[PDB]
Formats: C-alpha cells, structure tokens, sequence
RNA sequence: AGCCACCCGAGAUUGAGCAAUAACAGGUCUGUGAUGCCCUUAGAUGUCGGGGCUGCACGCGCGCUACACUGACUGGCUCAGCGUGUGCCUACCCUACGCCGGCAGGCGCGGGUAACCCGUUGAACCCCAUUCGUGAUGGGGAUCGGGGAUUGCAAUUAUUCCCCAUGAACGAGGAAUUCCCAGUAAGUGCGGGUCAUAAGCUUGCGUUGAUUAAGUCCCUGCCCUUUGUACACACCGCCCGU
C-alpha cells in the first residue's frame, strides 16, 4: 500500500551514488564515471587510467 | 606608426583632453554616488576619470580586430579584497565600460566591425594620430 | 589511504589521449574505402565528409 | 599656509585638520568614509583638503545634502536602512539616532521573539556559523 | 484573538508595507510589494505544496469564533513565512522533537515560524 | 609601539622658517622636511611644491611614492 | 660604455678600497661593473660564485626581507637608485665610495665562536674572513634602513642613505658601527 | 676503484615513478551482494516528514587575515602557463558579442566535445602620475543593524552573493616549536576536484624572487664494529628495602 517510497533528489552528494554500491563522499561525476573514489582505486587499472608521475 | 611606439601614459592624457574639446562624451546619470568597480573601498576622487578611460579604451581597441565590454573589464579590473578571505581577481562594473563603448561609437571614434565589438574608424584613427606626433615630439621615457 | 590518518598522501593518475589529423583531397569514396580498410582493433580511425 | 578657517561641526564632534575632509567627518555615527566622500562630490567641494581649512559655509552645505539625501541625488541604494522598519521610507541615519533605532530593532525582535532577537540578546552568536571555539578568549 | 491593533505597537512597516495595508491584501499583492525573502519562496514555490497543512489553518480558524484564538494547529514545516491569511492563528511549530506553540500576531507578518520556536538552549556549562 | 603626530594645519611661522632655513638643507624630501618643522609629511610635500615657484628648490626625481628636491642646483 | 661601464646615473670611477684585507669582496669596476645589476638571479649555485656578485648587487638582493618585501627586486632597484641620489645630495661625491667607506667601517675584525669551557659562558676569540665581515657589513645596514622606516616618517632609501654616511665617517647613529663595537669588544675579553 | 680542477656546455648540481627481508593486534566490516559469528528483521537497524552535526565559561592543532608606506587610496601601463568545456546510462557547459542596472544580477543572440569556440587565454605580482604620511591612521575587517538579489519544491539556525551603516582585537607574539639549498624560501594570481546552491580546503600551474651551509656529527634520528647486560612481551625493561 505504498503511497511515497521516493522523493525528488537532484541535490548534493544525497542524490548520486557509486554504480556498484551506496556510497557518499568523494564521487567523482568528472568524465561520467559515477564512482567513488575507493572504488574508483581498485579498477583504476581498467579505465586505462596510470601512473608515472 | 603604432600607437604603441609613442608614450603610453602621455597618449591617452593627451587624447583624454581631446576629447573635452569635443564637447560631448554622452555622459552618464551615474558617476557621482558609484560603487564603481567591486575592487575600490572608496568612492571615485573625481567624476572626471570617464574622459581617461574612454582614451584608454579608444587606445586599447585600436591595437585589437574588435572587442566590447569584457576586454575593457579585466584590464580595469584588479584585486578585489573579499573581507578575510584571499584576495582574487574579478571584474568590477560593466554599465560604465559599456557606457564608454556607446559613447565613442556615438562620436564615431571607433565604430561596429568584423571579429566583434567595435574596432577603430578611420575618423579615430587621424584623431589618435594628431595627439600621437604632439606625444613623440614630448618625450620618449 | 582510505580512512584518512597518518600522513597526507595523494595519488595522481594520469591518462594521456592523442589526436591528429590529416587532410586528404582526392575523390569522394576510394579515399574513405581504401584508407578505412586494413585495419580492426585499437586505433579509432573516423572519416569525415566535412570540408567542401 | 593658511590657518585661518578652522573648528568646524558635524554633528556633535569638532572636526578639524587630522585626515582628509571625508575621512574627518566620519567620527560621527552613520557616516562612513564612502558616506562623506560621495556628500563632498554632491556639494561641490576638494576632498583632498583639510577641515581646518574651509568656512562654516561649506560644511553647512554638507549638512543639508546629507540629511536630505534623495532631494540632491544620493540614490536609495546608498542608504544604510532603505524602506526601513520604522517609517515607511528610505532614511539616511546619522549621529546619536543610529543608535536609538539598533537597540528599537533589537528590543523589537525580543518581544517577537524572532531569532535574531534571543541570540543577541542571550549573547549567543545571531550568525548561524561555528562559535565552538571561537566568540571568545 | 486576531488581526491589527491587538498585540501590537512596534507597528509601522515590515519591510516596506505598514500593517493595516498589509493584512487587507492577499499574499499575492505582498510578494509584489517589498518582500524579497518571501518573494523568492512563493515564486519558486508556487503555492507551495503545503496545500492541506494550509487547509488545516483555516479550519480551526473557522471553527473557533474570531474572539478567541483556535484549537492549536501543528505543522512540521518552519519554514512557512507569516501571511496575512494565517495571522490570528496559533500554531504548533515543530522544531523536529517540540512543538512550540506560538501565536501569530500582526508584528510576525513576513518572519518565519521557525525564529519563534527553538532547537537550542540559552547554552550552559553549569551556568 | 609607536605613537607620534605632526601638525595637520597648514600654518604660517613654519612656512617662512623652511624657506630661510634654506641654506641648511642640499637634500629635501617631504619627510626630512616634516621632522625639522612639525609641519605633516603631505603639507610638507605641498609647502615643497609652493617653494618651487620661487625656485630655491630644483626637481630632480618625480617618482609617485615620494618626491626628491635638491636645494638649488646642488646646494 | 665599453671603455668605462658606468652606474645608470653615477660613476663607477674613483671608488677606492680603504681596506687591504677586504680586498677581492670589494668590487665595483675590477671586472664587475654594471649599469643595472643582475647576474642570473642565481647565486647560490656554486661557492665560487659570490666572488663575481659585487657590494652594489649584494646590497640590493639583502634588501627585500620580511614577508611582503620579500621577492620584490623591482621596487628594490627603484628605491636604491633613489637612495644614491639622497647621498649625493648629502655629501656630495659619488655615492658608491661612501657605500665602499661604510662597509670598511662597519665590517668586524675579531668576533667569537663557541668553545666550551666548563659549562660557563666563554667563547674563543677569532678573526673571521674578509668575505663574512663583507656579508655581514651589508646585512646589519639592510636592516637598519628598514628598521628606521617602519614607524617613522622616512622611507627605506633616505634611511638607508642616512645609515652609509654615518657608518662612512663615524658618528655613533648607524646601528652596523653600534652592534660591530660589540662584537670587536666582547672578542677580546673571553677566556 | 676513485677524487679535484679545467673546456664544451643541459656538468659528472632537476623533479617525480620504483620498493626488499621482516615486523605492527597502525587504520578500515561505514569502499566492497569480499566475509565468519553475533544482533535486528515485517512489531526494522530495510523508506518518507522534522531537527541536530553549525549549540560555547574553557584546552589543542592545521590554516586564513593582519599588524602597513615594496602599503591603504584614485586614475593609467602591461605579460602568462598547466588545464577545462554542452549535446553525458538517474543530470548538464564555457561564454565572445547587443541592451539594462553603482552593484548583485536581469535579458537577446551565435559558436565550440574544442590547439575550430570560450581564449591573439593580454591574469595577478609587476610598472606609473597622484593622494595619504606612519598617526590602530583610511593599516585591519571583526561583531551587529537595515535593504536588494541569486540557488532550491523546502534556507528557519545569515546555504551563498551584493549595497550601506555599525568600524574589534591586533602596532611583531612568552614558555615553546615547524620547514627550507634554487627558478629554492617568501610574495602573487590562475585551472581542476567536491557541486542544485555553496572554499578561508587540497592537487597542479605559470609569475616576481632572496640573504645563507656549501659543511659536520654537537644535539637528534638512523645505520657500522667492539664491549657489557640480573635485559628477552627486549630499558616506557628490570629491580631492592622500609
């Protein structure tokens, strides 16, 4: 017997989220990646992404 | 010659005064009560800097292919205290520089053209020339 | 560091991508079809009918 | 090299040579430096001089450009309370009477017990940001 | 228990609109005129989505007679800014554990609800 | 630290003083000048720029920040 | 120009080193004459590297110190250009010998290094090198120019003036000569 | 083996990336539909409405803004670089250019997924002619009062921005203590990230640019032999008597 179960969300960090878990703080939106930055650490080798400097 | 080989700071006092001689300079209802830029803590000394910076902005379009309020804005524009926090760049007012381009234009000192905004006409261009030989003969610094 | 105490730490990745191009004029489909051809994986290639 | 015209009033203080003209009136309530420096402009006086120089002439002058403000000019945006929340204009505030309307305004919100009001009046910080560590030695 | 020349004597304008002329305008009127807080909320808003809450006012307004103040209406929203049409109410204003209960008087007109109920003590240390 | 004012009225007696104290000086800037008098350190530059048109100072630097005369030709 | 390079309004001629042990850190036209100094902006690179830097561009560099001040050599050169022409005015002559006199003056001769000696307060009296009694000269003139300026009326080019010609022939109003006499006295003391 | 100087000159003078053997009950179950056991689970600890993290007699730390004249003020001169952008898989751009408004801001166009357009990135420092005159002064912008706008459906407990007024301590910092050797310290702006709105943050970037060791093991830390040890959970250990 729902009624509300959503509310409009379009507003800070509350209304995004890693695409893989549920998470705040430190999304990156930069480039459409949608994750958080600690996720972001372990496939960080799979966007291509490197470091040498 | 460029406008650049004679004295910068002499030009456009000396083109500042031409200007007062034309009489007109289509001056604004504003300009004796002004905020001015977001860069001052103190009201203009004077209502008489309008005359200034319309040389100067008679000067700076004439190096340039055209250009309108935004070039004006930085050049004028400086370091604006943001009370405790680091002072940064801004832009200070646009309705006086604007003012300025109109007001030129209306004594067709610099005129629309190609690449955008206005771009001197061959009117301003003899005008800047005259003070600019008064100018060299003057001095180099 | 996840979770942030010790020492201030950062990681910087970098990622470098590469462009050219190359104008060639000669005529409409034997350009596009025999530079196109040869070639699958790896390198992005795209011909365009832009420039008159 | 001229003394000769000196001691000049502006309201409730003695204004003489120290600083600037506009910045030597602004011993008063209500008039800031951007304040007097715009009444001089209007009235048609050299800031740059000294107020131990100038007659009782010119600040007169000044006076009546200051406390009349809209009828010389000086746009309503300039003003320190505009529309206000004692009379319905627009009024420049000047000496002893600035005070006067702060604490109306702050008695005022007391009795509406508005938010302003209590936090000023308990002495806690009105501005809603940190005062943890801070609003204090 | 409502309206002008009762539970006031600040009085004069607001914010640019003397009270008298104030609660015989509709809020429509009073956002055109000097308002600039309330403006933006009834603008963007547009009526605001607090409809029944609303309704709930005018009720025991209503049912109560003018003499007297009504039955108390709670809101949990704060954020409401005094309008005329309320004025004369008394109303339960949420504070997210409390509900004060604050009259609205004709000196409140244009203020929010929520600066007349609290979230936060006189603060003490054993003081 | 420091607390210290000069005299921010234009007067007489220190006006007449400087130009016949002239001989004294070969070196004038507004600040030598200010201390010497009581005389304020803008009012000093000004009563300089005066003093100019009798020409018993010559400019010799025109800088904005402050200003260097010489007495006389060089003293 | 090239048969004699000169300052940018004085003379680098008739400078003269009062001093035969402050030779070789006294310089102003034994190669190293200059119009407007700067080198490189470097002069930290090697050890040997002071030695070409002259007392003129030494000076100007120790100047800009204290926050705001600092990495400022542009409103340094305009304020010492300035400050000769104060000298001149004041004594006459050319200012870069006065500098050359000051510096003479106002450089120590003996000092004193740490030694221990019980745990009680004695030092070992030394002489110290040409190169640090220059180094030395022109820090504590720096900072007594800036010193005087900070809440009194003079700017740091009269201040600095005032500090070369009372150091050049003695007076006992520049600081450098005030705080030298310690040094020379308290070095021959000591244990 | 190597060391020092000298020439050429980027000099045997750049900065990152890079981690062994092994230790640590360092931090993390709140990054993880990685996970053990436990709790709770239709009566939720699985979702919406509201408030607090933002409360201050006081202690601490990283900072920021300051204490001025290489500056406050009013005109004017004038040179940049690393990077970035819309038309995107849960939400969206940079703006030249026209007009209006002191300003905040409002409004019309057009180009550009881009070394095409924003952006000849004509930035700030800097340079210059004044004013002010070292005076808590106009340095400083604290606190407060009135008003305008921008963001959001919602700003109350200022989200933020602007306009005016009100115009604090602070005029160089004790006990103590950090960092630094060259485009370095210090001054100074800029771009990106967070993002509906919101930087005093951080990551890079160019600009202006020093004084000073030019060395050594004194203190401190770490690493070499030797020696001593009642130590071995290893001296923040042990270990005695009243």
């Amino acid at each position: 017997q729902q009624l509300y179960w959503s509310h409009p969300r379009k507003f800070g960090q509350g209304s995004r989220s890693c695409r893989v878990c549920s998470n705040r703080h430190g999304l990156i939106r930069k480039y459409g990646l949608n994750m958080c930055r600690q996720c972001f650490r372990q496939y960080a080798k799979d966007i291509g992404f490197i470091k040498l400097d | 010659v460029t406008v650049k080989d004679v004295n910068q700071q002499e030009f456009v006092r000396a083109l500042a005064a031409f200007l007062k001689k034309s009489g007109k300079l289509k001056v604004p209802e504003w300009v004796d009560t002004v905020k001015l830029a977001k860069h001052k803590e103190l009201a203009p000394y004077d209502e008489n800097w309008f005359y200034t910076r319309a040389a100067s902005t008679a000067r700076h379009l004439y190096l340039r292919g055209g250009a309108g309020v935004g070039s004006m804005t930085k050049i004028y524009g400086g370091r604006q205290r943001n009370g405790v926090m680091p002072s940064h760049f801004s832009r200070g007012s646009k309705s006086v520089a604007r003012r300025v381009l109109q007001a030129l234009e209306g004594l067709k000192m610099v005129e629309k053209d190609q690449d955008w905004g206005r771009k001197l006409t061959p009117q301003g261009q003899r005008d800047l020339d005259r003070i600019a030989g008064q100018v060299a003969a003057a001095k180099k610094k | 560091t996840p979770c942030g105490e010790g020492s201030k730490t950062w990681d910087r990745f970098q990622m470098r991508i590469h462009k050219r191009l190359i104008d060639l004029h000669s005529p409409s489909e034997i350009v596009k079809q025999i530079t196109s051809i040869s070639i699958e994986p790896g390198v992005e290639v795209e011909v365009t009918i832009a420039d008159a | 090299p001229e003394k000769f015209q000196h001691i000049l009033r502006v309201l409730n203080t003695n204004i003489d040579g120290r600083r600037k003209i506009a910045f030597a009136i602004t011993a008063i309530k209500g008039v800031g430096r951007r304040y007097a420096h715009v009444v001089l402009r209007k009235a048609d006086i050299d800031l740059t001089k000294r107020a131990g120089e100038l007659t009782e002439d010119e600040v007169e002058r000044v006076i009546t450009i200051m406390q009349n403000p809209r009828q010389y000019k000086i746009p309503d945006w300039f003003l320190n309370r505009q529309k206000d929340v004692k009379d319905g204009k627009y009024s420049q505030v000047l000496a002893n009477g600035l005070d006067n309307k702060l604490r109306e305004d702050l008695e005022r919100l007391k009795k509406i017990r508005a938010h302003r009001g209590l936090r000023h009046f308990w002495g806690l910080r009105v501005r809603g940001q940190h005062t943890k560590t801070t609003g204090r030695r | 228990v409502e309206q002008k020349k009762k539970r006031t004597f600040r009085k004069f304008t607001y914010r640019g609109v003397d009270l008298d002329q104030l609660l015989d305008m509709s809020y429509e009127q009073l956002m055109q005129l000097y308002s600039a807080r309330q403006r933006r909320r009834l603008s963007r808003g547009l009526r605001r989505k607090q409809h029944s809450l609303l309704k709930r006012l005018r009720k025991a307004k209503k049912e109560a007679p003018p003499m007297e103040k009504p039955e108390v209406v709670k809101t949990h929203l704060r954020d409401m800014i005094i309008l005329p049409e309320m004025v004369g109410s008394m109303v339960g204003v949420y504070n997210g554990k409390t509900f004060n209960q604050v009259e609205i008087k004709p000196e409140m007109i244009g203020h929010y609800l929520g600066e007349f109920s609290i979230t936060y003590k006189p603060v003490k240390h054993g003081r | 630290r420091d607390k210290l004012n000069n005299l921010v009225l234009f007067d007489k007696a220190t006006y007449d003083k400087l130009c016949k104290e002239v001989p004294n000086y070969k070196l004038i800037t507004p600040a030598v000048v200010s201390e010497r008098l009581k005389i304020r350190g803008s009012l000093a530059r000004a009563a300089l720029q005066e003093l100019l048109s009798k020409g018993l100072i010559k400019l010799v630097s025109k800088h904005r920040a402050q200003v260097i005369y010489t007495r006389n030709t060089k003293g | 120009t090239p048969d004699i390079k000169l300052f940018g309004k004085w003379s680098t001629d008739d400078v003269q080193i009062n001093d035969i042990s402050l030779q070789d850190y006294i310089a102003v036209k034994e190669k190293y004459a200059k119009y407007l100094p700067h080198s490189a902006g470097r002069y930290a690179a090697k050890r040997f590297r002071k030695a070409q830097c002259p007392i003129v561009e030494r000076l100007t560099n120790s100047m800009m110190m204290h926050g705001r001040n600092n990495g400022k050599k542009l409103m340094t050169v305009r304020i010492v250009k300035h400050a000769f022409e104060i000298i001149h005015l004041l004594t006459g002559e050319n200012p870069l010998q006065v500098l050359v006199n000051a510096i003479i003056n106002s450089g120590p001769r003996e000092d004193s290094t740490r030694i221990g000696r019980a745990g009680t307060v004695r030092r070992q009296a030394v002489d110290v090198s040409p190169l640090r009694r220059v180094n030395q000269a022109i820090w504590l003139l720096c900072t007594g120019a800036r010193e005087a300026a900070f809440r009194n009326i003079k700017t740091i080019a009269e201040c600095l003036a005032d500090e070369l010609i009372n150091a050049a022939k003695g007076s006992s109003n520049s600081y450098a000569i005030k705080k030298k006499d310690e040094l020379e006295r308290v070095a021959k003391s000591n244990r």
